[PDB]
């Protein structure tokens, strides 16, 4: 019932899924955020969707700790 | 205050929220941050039309960026 | 009971980065460019100045041998990669909850 | 989580809020407003199938916030919580995960979460039962665990099995001086044994289990032997124990089927030796 | 705050000059700017002069101080090709 | 403000817009923020007359006279 | 501060590029607090065309300018050399 | 003196066509708007538009009920609805 941010605050220390505009999605364990949707992830694994010569391909990276700037964020939900 | 009045009485209805990416999310509207951040339960994902390939279905609450919302509409049908 | 990841209402990530000053981080930009370097300062908009950089050359990229320090417009950053040692994750969640408490 | 997990996350963040103010009230404030925080734990509230505290005790940030929450608590509130953990011990979603019976192959993450609950909650319970306990209240805690669960189910769980060990050991470690209590203890002890009596050596985990854990890292079963040593320390009782576990002792001593990396065989002998040195 | 720097812009073009009155938003005013394009894959490059440049802050990606002279010698072993070719090549590359 | 719009009344209006669109028409009215009312308006295709329109000032990128109308 | 500096470069001809790649070359006649420009003698074109229509006059909104090239200050350039 | 919000005001409860910066427009009955020019449409038809061929414009949805179109992207408002 609280603003969508509060629901996002419900997910702290949990695995979150974050969607970015540029055909990239992340799933990881959320540690912090502000109202601009800037985010710190603690054990995320990124996955990138591409267009290569009429085939869909998906490479992925993982890292221990990453700040991610909010203005790229298009959606959030549980893994 | 017609717009704020609109978000009030649409809490709980099923809607279509299309982003600037052209992506379209449907399910039940319960947040309306007023930066027009939206939270939806039972959200489905289609590219531009309900008639297209289901790209993703969500089984928990979805959070959507207000800066990216193009429109919100009831999915009466 | 006041922690370092917490100074005031709307300055969360600013205080967070101010905590990372003088630490070696790697910044990746929206255009895919990655820059390894040492953080020397941040501002309220999260622009970064990196000292003593090291880099991965690039297709679009011409390499300037004399450059040791760069200014980076915050609005062009995608990621800032860190190591787990640099952050108290309990505290980073705590101060976050205090801010949300305030910001509502 | 019978509840929504929307609900339990609310709860667990409300407790996080309330304890964030109560800690923030140390700039001077009327500090003990814990009467407002406690009501969020729902310990008293038997309005659910599983008590909402036991539920949020399943989540990671729940276990992580237990030492702080115990700081603003008052024994008989602390005792009320420890009674709630024992009374519904078979409802803990981390009793389930330590059990080989229910969670046969536990993801590395789930192994971690078990280690966490171990490091945090046991410390609390081991401490509270040391600097803050009555013998008769230890009886109460123990008896509560017995009468409300399928004992020996718990013996499969690292957490439960270790828990049992703590109750018993600290109890019997009251050998110091200063009656009916002694009479009561015999009655409980006898009552516990029965359930185990047939099913001891169900304790020791299946080989596949050990194989799965072993593949994920490097099996330390010192916690099992430390338990069997604890329960022994009731003469016919001593006999039944050394009986059903005998072949496992015979297998474990045969386990040292290797002599001559610098393999640490010392560890395996120590566990069994800790048992036998005791009894 | 009178330094010679390079700037890379959002569209991918590189400007070089000496800065003034910059960074309140990082919006910059430069003198004697040069747009330089590199292709290391063919040992070529291209230039064209920009006298006084004013830049709106949302368009800068990054900037930093350079020593022009140290960077010249590499310039030397490469063939300067026409600017037009580089612009057309660049559109091909991007 | 900076440009006094009174001078273009019922004169051809050529109007560029943020999204790539160009619009031409005769000025009928305005606001302090350069919201505009245009009559007889033709919009241009970037990789077509509808006549009556209201243009948002926030989206305005350039304006000038056109011999066109 | 940027607006202020440009306001001293007032009255001189220049070539200004907008956010969408259109180039406007003209004579600056006035400037305001919002980085608005008068553009008194204008010709308008694309980079593709520069490397194509004149209308005598144009009004441009400050927040949409990407950058603006102003002409070399003759005395300042000679002092540099 | 004719003022843009007033002309637009005079269009409430009439058919109206709303065009975005991109090649997209929504036609429907305009219910109301605010200071930030967020616009409410009723039973809106949604179109994608082909710049070159009116035949290749594409009708993407018929909406029913009211919809809120965020005023971020609104470029053009047409009273009478794109006759
Ligand atoms: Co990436
Ligand atoms: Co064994």
């Amino acid at each position: 019932m609280e603003t969508p941010l509060d629901l996002l605050k419900l997910n702290l220390d949990e695995r979150v899924y974050i969607k970015l505009r540029g055909a990239r999605t992340l799933v990881g364990t959320l540690q912090a955020f502000d109202s601009h949707c800037n985010i710190v992830l603690s054990d995320a694994v990124e996955t990138i969707y591409q267009l290569n010569n009429e085939e869909l391909s998906e490479s992925e990276r993982r890292c221990e700790m990453v700040f991610i700037r909010g203005d790229t964020v298009t959606l959030i939900s549980t893994p | 205050s017609v717009t704020t009045e609109f978000l009030s009485d649409i809490i709980g209805k099923t809607v279509n929220v299309k982003l600037a990416s052209g992506l379209l999310y449907s399910g039940r509207l319960e947040s309306i941050d007023g930066f027009m951040n939206v939270a939806l339960s039972s959200a489905t994902e289609h590219y531009e039309s309900n008639n297209n390939k289901l790209l993703n279905k969500f089984n928990s609450d979805v959070f959507l960026r207000g800066t990216q919302v193009m429109y919100i509409s009831e999915q009466k049908i | 009971s006041e922690n370092l990841y917490f100074q005031g209402s709307g300055s969360l990530f600013f205080s967070f980065f101010k905590t990372l000053v003088d630490q070696e981080v790697v910044v990746e930009l929206k255009n895919d460019i990655e820059i390894k370097g040492t953080l020397q300062s941040v501002d309220q908009f999260l622009n970064l100045k990196l000292d003593n950089i090291s880099c991965t050359d690039e297709k679009k990229y011409p390499h300037l041998g004399s450059v040791r320090n760069i200014f980076i417009r915050g609005s062009t950053v995608r990621y800032v990669y860190l190591n787990k040692n640099m952050v108290d994750t309990n505290l980073l969640q705590d101060a976050t909850r205090r801010e949300v408490m305030t910001e509502r | 989580k019978s509840g929504g997990k929307k609900f339990i996350l609310e709860l667990i963040e409300t407790v996080y809020e309330e304890i964030l103010d109560l800690e923030a009230n140390l700039r001077n404030g009327q500090q003990t407003d814990s009467t407002a925080m406690w009501e969020a734990l729902h310990i008293d509230d038997s309005s659910y199938d599983v008590n909402p505290f036991i539920s949020m005790l399943s989540f990671d940030k729940g276990i992580k916030i237990m030492p702080r929450i115990f700081n603003f608590l008052d024994k008989q509130q602390k005792l009320k919580i420890l009674q709630k953990i024992f009374n519904e011990l078979s409802h803990l979603q981390i009793i389930i995960l330590s059990s080989y019976k229910t969670t046969p192959k536990p993801t590395l993450t789930q192994l971690k979460k078990v280690d966490l609950f171990q490091m945090i909650i046991l410390k609390i319970i081991v401490s509270f039962l040391s600097n803050n306990s009555n013998f008769i209240e230890i009886m109460g805690l123990l008896l509560q665990l017995i009468r409300n669960n399928n004992v020996s189910f718990l013996t499969t769980s690292k957490i439960g099995l270790n828990l049992i060990t703590i109750l018993i050991s600290r109890a019997a470690l009251i050998k110091q001086d200063s009656s009916p209590e002694i009479s009561t203890w015999n009655e409980i002890y006898d009552k516990l044994f029965t359930s185990l009596e047939s099913k001891i050596q169900l304790i020791f985990p299946p080989r596949e289990y050990n194989d799965h854990i072993m593949r994920l890292q490097n099996m330390d079963e010192a916690y099992i032997w430390q338990f069997l040593a604890s329960l022994a320390l009731k003469l016919n009782h001593q006999r039944i124990i050394i009986d059903e576990v005998r072949d496992e002792i015979f297998a474990t001593i045969n386990e040292a089927e290797t002599l001559q990396i610098i393999y640490n065989k010392e560890k395996l002998y120590q566990d069994l030796n800790l048992f036998l040195n005791v009894m | 705050v009178d330094r010679k720097i390079f700037v890379l812009l959002r569209d991918g073009r590189m400007l070089f000059g000496v800065l003034r009155t910059f960074d309140q938003y990082a919006n910059l005013i430069l003198q004697d700017c040069v747009e330089r394009i590199y292709f290391s894959e063919e040992n070529k490059y291209a230039e064209e002069d920009r006298g006084i440049f004013m830049i709106r802050g949302e368009n800068v990606v990054m900037l930093g101080e350079v020593d022009i002279d140290k960077e010249d010698q590499p310039l030397e072993a490469m063939e300067r090709i026409p600017f037009k070719e580089a612009w057309l090549t660049k559109q091909k590359n991007d | 403000a900076i440009l006094d719009l009174a001078k273009y009344k019922d004169s051809k209006i050529r109007v560029k817009l943020m999204g790539g669109k160009l619009v031409i028409g005769v000025l009928k009215g305005y606001d302090q923020l350069m919201n505009l009312v245009l009559d007889d308006t033709v919009e241009y295709m970037s990789n077509r007359k509808l006549g009556l329109t209201v243009i948002r000032g926030t989206i305005l990128v350039s304006l000038s006279s056109a011999e066109g109308s | 501060l940027p607006l202020y500096l440009l306001t001293n470069a007032k009255g001189q001809q220049m070539q200004i590029e907008l956010k969408n790649g259109e180039i406007i070359q003209g004579i600056l006649t006035n400037v305001d607090n919002w980085m608005n420009l008068t553009l008194s003698n204008v010709t308008e074109y694309s980079e593709e065309s520069a490397i194509a229509v004149k209308l005598n006059e144009i009004y441009i909104r400050g927040t949409f300018i990407k950058f603006i090239k102003l002409q070399d200050n003759i005395i300042d350039k000679v002092k540099q050399q | 003196e004719i003022l843009p919000l007033e002309v637009i005001d005079k269009t409430i409860n009439q058919k109206v066509l709303i065009v975005l910066q991109s090649n997209r427009e929504f036609e429907g009955t305009l219910v109301g708007f605010d200071d930030f020019v967020n616009v409410i449409l009723e039973d809106a038809v949604e179109w994608l538009i082909d710049p070159e061929d009116e035949s290749r414009n594409e009708k993407v949805m018929q909406h029913h009920g009211r919809m809120l179109l965020s005023g971020n992207n609104i470029a053009i408002l047409v009273p009478g609805g794109k006759k």
